[PDB]
């Protein structure tokens, strides 16, 4: 639910090493 | 042909089709996967139906009928594979582990040589390549070597240049960008065949795209433009199209769509699309390498273009345009913030953007219009300003924004009935 609406971009990335750009904002 | 189920899973088809568990495809391939394993993993079976005639004698199958016996074959291959059920039905012994290799062997083998056809056949249907082109991701890619069956890779990448340059459809599209990521999934043997034909689909469009944007500088010069730029979006989101000059054409997509307001919304929202995944690859070869101050200035100057052409395009009289404009700002201020120069990376100082309150009150006022505001579209719009509101909701957590005005309009709009009610309590108590 918000859980994996606060883990991920409004725009999904398909990569992998595109998503870790917003992933290492987060924690 | 061979096999004598054909009457069995012709009827599997009917049976899980008339009961309108049109949702359950997954769920129905699970449930009857402990008793009737062996019949759902028949895939020679369900290929014959699909490519084989149904010989003098029997009826044909429907266009339907057809497209449920593929999302129904895709989910064997699943189950086959993963040897787990599927989302929604939430360890291996010694015997489950060892015929979980001999189904890949048999999936694989099997799908080496028919894939490409079952995509012959059916390429003018976007619903079923969509699904055909979810079954790579499954495959052992060792056996394109090992078997010497190469002859067979090229006809599949053959293929799915065939489907690119024939459809628009976002999710078609999608699937064949994730596909050539898998093909070049970089593990050993096949990895040098995949990327000159991967080099060949980009070149013969990014040709087709410069060439077609000096002549919409028409109905049909738009399609053109449209049709071309789109299907670079998609690959250009899975694979690093930086040595390609896309973003030149991008830009003057959008510098005269903003002076002049005569470009149509779509063609923005791919332009801007187009946009931000050049950012983002051109930030992960300076962010992994040991770059020289001049490459962050360079990509400064860049970054800072597009946020302002962000801003403008907030103004833009079409929603859509409005809409992405949004996102795009929201994942870039994410991105850029404070939290990139953490994890040893303060050789990033200049490429941090934070956002002025000019900006910030930009933000906070789309939100205003678009989010507040007073049964297939209702449920479908409804996802779509969830997904807006929480893109704003991790600025104010993060503090990108400032958080004391929209921290007290939240508390003012929670008259919306728990459509919103678990996205703002969640923000609310991060305070």
């Amino acid at each position: 639910g918000v859980e994996k609406l606060f883990s991920l971009p409004a725009q999904p990335l398909w990569n992998n090493r595109l998503l870790k750009l917003f992933t290492r904002c987060l924690t | 042909s061979m096999s004598p189920n054909g009457n069995l899973i012709r009827m599997l088809v009917l049976f899980f089709l008339e009961s309108e568990l049109h949702e359950h495809a997954a769920y129905l391939v699970d449930s009857l996967w402990e008793s009737s394993q062996e019949l759902l993993k028949d895939w020679e079976c369900m290929t014959e139906l699909l490519l084989e005639e149904p010989v003098q004698g029997e009826e044909a199958m429907s266009d339907r009928q057809e497209s449920a016996l593929i999302e129904l074959m895709v989910c064997t291959i699943r189950q086959a594979a993963e040897a787990h059920p599927p989302v929604g039905r939430g360890v291996l012994t010694a015997k489950e582990r060892k015929t979980q290799i001999d189904d890949r062997n048999k999936l694989t083998e099997h799908f080496i040589i028919t894939l490409p056809m079952l995509l012959s056949k059916y390429s003018a249907d976007a619903e079923k390549v969509a699904n055909l082109l979810q079954i790579p991701q499954y495959f052992d890619l060792e056996i394109y070597s090992t078997g010497r069956m190469e002859k067979h890779l090229d006809a599949l990448l053959k293929q799915i240049k065939f489907v690119v340059e024939k459809h628009v459809e976002s999710d078609v599209l999608e699937a064949c960008s994730k596909t050539y990521s898998i093909l070049c999934s970089e593990e050993y043997t096949i990895q040098n065949r995949v990327d000159i034909a991967r080099s060949q689909l980009i070149d013969e469009f990014v040709d087709r795209f410069n060439h077609s944007v000096e002549d919409l500088l028409d109905d049909d010069d738009i399609y053109n433009v449209l049709s071309t730029l789109k299907r670079l979006t998609s690959f250009h989101n899975a694979h690093d199209l930086t040595k390609w000059d896309l973003f030149g054409n991008c830009y003057r997509l959008l510098k005269t769509g903003i002076e002049h307001g005569a470009m149509p919304e779509q063609i923005v929202v791919q332009a801007l699309q187009c946009s931000h995944y050049s950012i983002l690859w051109q930030l992960v070869k300076i962010t992994d390498g040991s770059p020289s101050k001049e490459d962050l200035l360079v990509l400064r100057k860049t970054v800072k273009s597009f946020l302002a052409v962000c801003q403008q395009c907030l103004s833009n009289v079409n929603t859509p345009v409005k809409e992405q404009a949004f996102m795009l700002l929201c994942d870039l201020l994410m991105i850029f913030s404070h939290q990139l120069m953490t994890g040893g990376r303060e050789g990033l100082q200049p490429l941090v953007f934070n956002p002025d309150t000019g900006l910030q009150s930009e933000l906070l006022s789309f939100v205003m219009d678009h989010v507040f505001i007073d049964e297939a579209n209702k449920i479908e719009a409804l996802h779509k300003r969830r997904n807006l509101l929480a893109a704003f909701s991790k600025l104010i957590i993060y503090d990108i924004v400032d958080m004391h005005a929209a921290a007290d309009i939240f508390k003012h709009y929670m008259k919306y009935y728990n459509d919103y009610g678990d996205i703002i309590k969640e923000t609310l108590s991060k305070t």
